[PDB]
């Protein structure tokens, strides 16, 4: 029995064009992967255990999601400008909820998260100098956990709907009886199996840090990024279990008719809200702590400087992870709690935005007296500067309970979230990424069309989101689809020509993307140090090796590499290369999250047999993996002599030492 | 090797806040009961007694496999954790009998928020128990086959702690929703 | 470890039968019972703790006692959090 | 921020005192980001790689006067604004009476579907997507919900306060001057939450509100019973303004009640 199923998929309305163009796409790279490697992209990606692959799988899967989710705020800005002077829109509501609760899950969870642990998995074992991750096979079930979440919601466009309720489910229309569709449970599914990736992520980077450090680097002699990392992940470990049990207890009250979350036999709706902004508000601060660490690295490579404040920004993110816990309240300020909760919360989230400020100003100040190369990267960290300053000023506007009585679900509201966002994580994870392609690739981004896509990136989100302040200060709230006032209509056909000018602006990273590997074998970044460099990971190989290091370094200092590159010891080829444990690439988290892409799917539609032989499958093949013994080789000494050989070559090639 | 105890015990650090998000939870929705059972009148507070006995027995045998798995001795570790799979397996069909004479009757996680919190919170300790009696068979048949190697004395010590962690939770919940349930 | 388990275990059988012999024989006021629960349900964990999980601050170089001192504040401040905004919410809910 | 727009042109005593605050806030948090933001790009131009008039510093690390500083003025600035955010949050709770005068003119709101409904309880009246109330006169809103979560929320006038099935939550608002305020649904309801558009006609005196209930009054159909209130409750999303001319006496109550059991 196929159950719930059927076969209205989405004949009525012309969306098939798009799942038209998503099977046409995959044949394509069906027939792209046939003409040409098949066994290399299995046996070298897609079963991995290497943070570098892993951490470039991420950032891929994150672009893709981020075409998507861009295509739905393109789609929603057209609707807005349409439907304001009149015009009903080419989106009818019930397309347009679906369209934005997408856009905000697949932008949240699969475009800002797994860009932001991509550049984890692939920066911070190398700035620790550890060889791997702590649990390199649950780094690789996590990314394909993300991956299940993907496809799920990839899937909720193609047979069935994506939830009509906003990007968190509020209960009460996110419960069984005011949502039948199949939409809150594609929402609840791909959710779980994200969240699901994402503790086990945050696990192993925490232990990474913590047990798997370079001998002789202390913690405070840890790069700032991977400081940034450790309490991110923290906030991880900490909150997405409560993402987790809040979409069970919705899970719940969707199939067993539970009434956690409904309004009628004893159910408290506003738990909901509590919970799923207990963990909203630090998952908000797992996307932007990383970011800044990208920043606190950017900043001190691209000015030539010591990193200003390196104790103030290390205590200014620990606070942060801190105080993240304490704030939650003031996302339902409106909720109507009393004047000292309200009071209370939001004098919370005001304290947790002076250590923002003491970062912000740490890094203006690392740039003060230096040399600043406007490399891409670092115009990418001025911008983000600029903007986030603004926007964690509307944002700190929107904590006092008062203004955001009347300022609850304003665009204000979408504008500081969205400027925290696009000039926070967004500008940080393009700056990342031109950051550390050379040390991803081996290329080095295409630095013309990367200051293209920046200008093209600011000037458009600014041409797009000022707009939204101005429509929260004239009173136009989230997801109106039909009918909107025309009054509104002005700053809405200047939102869409921002959303336009950030098309462009993702046009100009795609070309720039293209460019640089058609122009791979120039800027070749040989000595595999680019743009100077002030940590580990720039004292490897452009493509670093497998194992990343040949000799744990010995990091007496805190700029490890700049104290190496300034003290004459930065390039010395060892004694003896001993043989070094590795572990095996496994496909087993291929199969644990193929029966997690079944299982959920048939937990969407009430197919129970294929959801029992899911779940089966993925505990089986979880015991199997446990059975399996052979999960580690030692490389041998010749591959690590004749990498370090080519690499101390090339070394040679340009300024030996 | 001390890696995965750190990481597990990291991990049933998330798994405390996942607990503490079904008691704010039971203790927001507790007297949330819409014409039923009020809690009193359906814990049945002997049951818990033998159940929380039957818990740190099953504890106390595990931490007993512990010391022989010290001592290189593969027979009373795999006796020890067969008593503590015993004692595990009583405790998760006791709940099922619970649970089902709940259920049969009208008084079901449906019935009113009450109960709803109260089949997430108790179900949800029953279902880490019962995960933990899967891992409990799988880690006496990886023994069996292999002995107390390496790879299976660091599963004995992940897996201590998240018997012993199940235990304290187990604490909490009698002593937050059973007994206080009971005033 | 055998000798710190027995202990373990006669402690933990001593501070499980006391509330419940409290609870179901009343002989205390329903404040008296309260706080000696709570008490006893705290010290057992403790003891679960010290003892059976072998939870000091010496072991992982820290970062054992650290992470669960920071995870149980972290649940404190959930759960306080979550039952007082809850209660003011309720008490806001209501027809008064 | 348009001079002519809802929050920074209030026509109640509510907004006029959030828009104090959020001009308060606003600069208050400007002589700190205006700074940063001057000095983003100052000290980019100025150091710059080109200029070699600059100093160069490198391995300037901490400095006690810079940290002071940056650890100092915004703990001020913040310290400012939490004093000011806890004041202004105990003055402008949705529920506090607003200490007026006149006495308050009672307005019972259930969010339904996709449209607002209005029990005037001494009045007697029912509406439908409209309102009115003396201007200069207190409002108290006694807002609830009968399918989802809502927000009965009128930009000009102030707080915007969430509606919940079987919860009633309160909240206080008088409108300054005379006119026609729109008002909305600000948590999204579903499908037709676009079109849960009301307005409140704050009337010059109580004699233009009299003659609106009066008009209101002089409506064929009743809310007499649940029954109509269910009829009315069935799911459509841009309703018209419909008046009912009297109300079961505890229709509000009885809404509610419909979940609480
Ligand atoms: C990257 C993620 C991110 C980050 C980091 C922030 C940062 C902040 N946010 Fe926002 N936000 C983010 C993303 C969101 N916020 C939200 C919602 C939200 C809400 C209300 C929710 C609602 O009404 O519905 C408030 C009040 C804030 C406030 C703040 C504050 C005070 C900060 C501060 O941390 C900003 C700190 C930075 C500052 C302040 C600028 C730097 C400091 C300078 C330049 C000088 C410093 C001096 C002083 C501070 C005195 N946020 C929502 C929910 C929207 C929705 O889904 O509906 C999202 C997604
Ligand atoms: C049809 C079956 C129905 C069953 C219904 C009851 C629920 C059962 C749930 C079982 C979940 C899986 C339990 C664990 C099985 C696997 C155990 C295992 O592999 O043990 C070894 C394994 C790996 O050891 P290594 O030495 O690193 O191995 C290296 C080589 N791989 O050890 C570990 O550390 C794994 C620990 C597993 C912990 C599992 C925790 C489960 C928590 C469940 C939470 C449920 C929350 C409530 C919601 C439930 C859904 C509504
Ligand atoms: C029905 C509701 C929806 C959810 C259904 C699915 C539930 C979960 C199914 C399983 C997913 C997790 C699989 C975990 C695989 C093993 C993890 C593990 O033990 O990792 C160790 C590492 O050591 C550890 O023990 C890792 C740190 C501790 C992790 C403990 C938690 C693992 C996940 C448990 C399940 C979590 C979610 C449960 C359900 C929650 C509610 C939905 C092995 O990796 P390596 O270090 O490379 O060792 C060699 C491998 N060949
Ligand atoms: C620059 C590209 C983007 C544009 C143009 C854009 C634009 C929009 C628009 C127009 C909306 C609808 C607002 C409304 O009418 O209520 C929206 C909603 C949203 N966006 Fe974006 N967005 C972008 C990228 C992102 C990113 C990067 C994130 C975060 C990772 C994000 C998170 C959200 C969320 C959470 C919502 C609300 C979803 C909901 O209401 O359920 N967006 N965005
Ligand atoms: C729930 O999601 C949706 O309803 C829709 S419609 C639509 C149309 C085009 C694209 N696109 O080009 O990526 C995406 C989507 C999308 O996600
Ligand atoms: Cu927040």
């Amino acid at each position: 029995k196929l159950s719930l199923d059927a076969v209205p998929f989405h004949e009525p309305i012309v969306m098939v064009t798009i799942a038209g163009i998503i099977l046409g796409g995959l044949a394509l790279v069906g027939l792209i992967t046939y003409f040409g490697k098949w066994t290399y992209l299995w046996k070298e990606w897609l079963t991995s255990v290497d943070h570098k692959r892993l951490g470039i799988m991420y950032i891929i899967v994150a672009i893709v999601m981020l075409l998507r989710g861009f295509a739905d705020a393109i789609m929603m800005r057209s609707q807005q400008a349409l439907a304001s002077a009149g015009e009903a829109g080419f989106l009818p509501p019930h397309h347009y909820d679906q369209i934005f609760t997408a856009h905000g899950v697949i932008m949240i969870f699969f475009v800002a998260m797994p860009f932001v642990i991509g550049l984890m998995n692939l920066v911070v074992p190398l700035q620790i100098g550890a060889r791997d991750v702590a649990f390199p096979f649950l780094n690789n079930l996590s990314f394909w956990f993300t991956v299940v979440g993907v496809i799920l919601v990839n899937v909720s466009l193609g047979v069935g709907e994506f939830a009509q309720t906003g990007w968190l489910a509020y209960p009460p229309l996110s419960g069984i009886e005011y949502s039948p569709g199949v939409g809150v449970d594609y929402w609840i599914w791909s959710l779980q199996l994200s969240g699901i990736g994402t503790t086990l992520t945050g696990i192993n980077f925490f232990v990474t840090i913590l047990k798997m450090r370079a001998p002789g680097m202390t913690m405070f002699k840890m790069p700032v990024f991977t400081w940034a990392s450790l309490c991110a992940n923290v906030l991880i470990i900490a909150s997405f279990p409560i993402l987790t049990v809040t979409v069970a207890l919705l899970t719940l009250d969707r199939y067993l008719g539970t009434h956690f979350f409904t309004n009628d036999m004893g159910g408290n709706m506003m738990m909901y809200i509590n919970l799923i902004w207990a963990w909203g508000h630090p998952e908000v601060y797992i996307l932007i702590l990383p970011v800044f660490g990208v920043f606190s690295e950017i900043a001190a490579t691209f000015s030539r400087k010591r990193l200003f404040g390196y104790t103030s920004l290390v205590w200014a993110t620990v606070c942060i992870t801190v105080l993240s816990f304490i704030v939650w309240l003031h996302h339902f300020f409106t909720m109507g709690a009393g004047a000292n909760v309200n009071a209370f919360f939001g004098i919370t989230t005001m304290i947790i935005a002076i250590p923002t400020g003491v970062k912000i100003f740490n890094w203006l100040f690392t740039m003060y007296q230096g040399r600043i190369v406007f490399h891409s990267a670092m115009l990418w960290t001025i911008g983000f500067i600029v903007t986030f300053s603004v926007g964690g000023m509307t944002g700190v506007l929107l904590a006092v309970p008062g203004a955001d009585f009347v300022l609850h679900n304003s665009l204000f509201l979408i504008a500081h979230f969205h400027n925290v966002i696009i000039g926070g994580v967004v500008f940080g994870c393009f700056a990342g990424m031109t950051y550390w392609w050379p040390k991803a690739f081996g290329f080095k981004l295409n630095e013309t069309w990367g200051k293209r896509a920046f200008w093209f990136w600011i000037i458009g989100f600014f041409v797009a989101f000022m707009p939204l302040y101005a429509l929260g200060f004239m009173g136009m709230t989230r997801r109106l689809s039909q009918q909107i006032d025309p009054q509104f209509h002005t700053m809405l056909m200047i939102a869409a020509s921002g959303a336009v000018l950030i098309a462009l602006g993702i046009l100009c990273l795609v070309i720039q993307m293209y460019v640089s590997i058609r122009d791979r074998d120039q800027n070749r970044d040989l000595t595999g140090d680019p743009w100077g460099g002030r940590t580990l990971e720039w004292a490897t190989s452009s493509p670093p090796p497998f194992y990343n290091f040949a000799v744990v370094p010995h990091v007496h200092e805190r700029d490890a590499f700049w104290e190496m590159k300034e003290k004459g010891e930065a390039y010395k080829k060892p004694d003896h290369y001993e043989e070094i444990h590795m572990p095996k690439n496994s496909g087993a988290g291929i199969v644990i999250a193929a029966f997690s892409t079944i299982f959920g799917f048939a937990m969407i539609w009430h197919i129970w047999w294929l959801a029992i032989v899911g779940f089966a499958g993925m505990i089986i093949t979880w015991i199997v993996k446990s059975f399996d013994e052979d999960v580690d080789y030692y490389v041998p000494v010749a591959e690590i002599e004749k990498l370090e050989n080519q690499h101390f070559d090339e070394i040679t090639k340009a300024g030996l030492k | 090797g001390g890696t995965k105890i750190f990481g597990f015990w990291i991990y049933l650090m998330s798994d405390c806040i996942l607990f503490s998000i079904l008691f704010a939870t039971y203790a927001v929705l507790v007297n949330g009961t819409a014409g039923g059972p009020t809690g009193k009148d359906i814990f049945e507070l002997p049951f818990v007694l033998v159940e929380t006995f039957l818990l740190l027995f099953s504890s106390i045998t595990y931490g007993m496999a512990a010391i022989a798995m010290y001592k290189n001795n593969k027979s009373q570790v795999i006796s020890w954790l067969a008593l503590t799979w015993l004692f595990g397996a009583g405790f998760i069909g006791m709940e099922i009998y619970e649970f089902h004479h709940l259920i049969v009757n009208g008084m079901g996680p449906d019935r009113s928020g009450f109960l709803s919190a109260f089949f997430a919170l108790v179900g949800t300790h029953g279902l880490h128990v019962t995960s933990g009696l899967i891992w409990m068979a799988v880690l006496m048949v990886q023994i069996a086959r292999r002995g107390l190697t390496s790879t299976n004395r660091t599963r004995i010590m992940c897996l201590s702690l998240f018997w012993h962690f199940l235990d304290v939770v187990w604490i909490c919940v009698f002593t937050v929703v059973y007994l206080m349930g009971a005033m | 470890s055998v000798k710190t388990y027995m202990t373990g275990f006669i402690l933990s059988i001593i501070l499980t039968v006391i509330p419940f012999w409290m609870v179901m024989t009343g002989a205390a006021s329903p404040a008296v019972i309260l706080g000696t629960i709570l008490a006893m349900a705290v010290v057992q964990v403790l003891v679960h703790l010290v003892c059976f999980l072998h939870m000091n601050t010496k072991s992982d170089e820290g970062w054992n006692m650290t992470a669960f001192v920071f995870t149980v504040l972290i649940i404190a401040i959930l759960v306080v959090g979550s039952i007082w905004i809850m209660w003011n919410l309720n008490y806001n809910m209501m027809m008064h | 921020s348009g001079c002519n727009s809802a929050l920074l042109d209030p026509k109640g005593q509510i907004g006029l005192e959030q828009r104090s605050l959020i001009l308060t806030a606003f600069g208050l948090m400007l002589i700190v980001v205006i700074p940063a933001i001057l000095m983003a790009v100052g000290f980019a131009w100025k150091y710059r790689a080109s200029n070699k008039d600059a100093k160069y510093s490198p391995n300037w690390s901490h400095s006690n006067k810079v940290e002071a500083v940056v650890w100092t003025v915004p703990i001020l600035i913040i310290i400012f604004l939490a004093v000011l955010t806890w004041k202004t949050t105990h003055a402008l709770e949705p529920s506090k009476p607003l200490a007026h005068d006149e006495k308050p003119i009672t307005i019972e709101v259930v969010s339904m579907d996709w449209k607002w409904f209005f029990i005037y309880p001494e009045q007697g009246i029912a509406t439908v997507n409209e309102i009115a109330f003396p201007a200069n006169t207190p409002v108290y809103f006694k807002v609830t919900s009968n399918s989802v979560m809502n927000s009965f929320f009128i930009p000009r006038l102030g707080s915007q306060i969430y509606a919940m099935a079987g919860m009633q939550t309160r909240l206080h608002l008088i409108a300054n001057e005379p006119g026609t305020y729109d008002g909305i649904s600000a948590s999204y309801s579903g499908p037709g939450f676009s079109g849960m558009k009301f307005k409140a006609i704050a009337t010059p005196d109580r004699a233009a509100f009299d003659q609106w209930v009066a008009k209101a009054k002089q409506s064929p159909n009743t809310m007499s019973d649940m029954a109509a209130f269910e009829k009315l409750a069935a799911p459509s999303e841009y309703n018209q303004v419909e008046y009912f001319s009297n109300v079961k006496p505890d229709l509000f109550a009885d809404v509610i009640n419909k979940f609480m059991a």
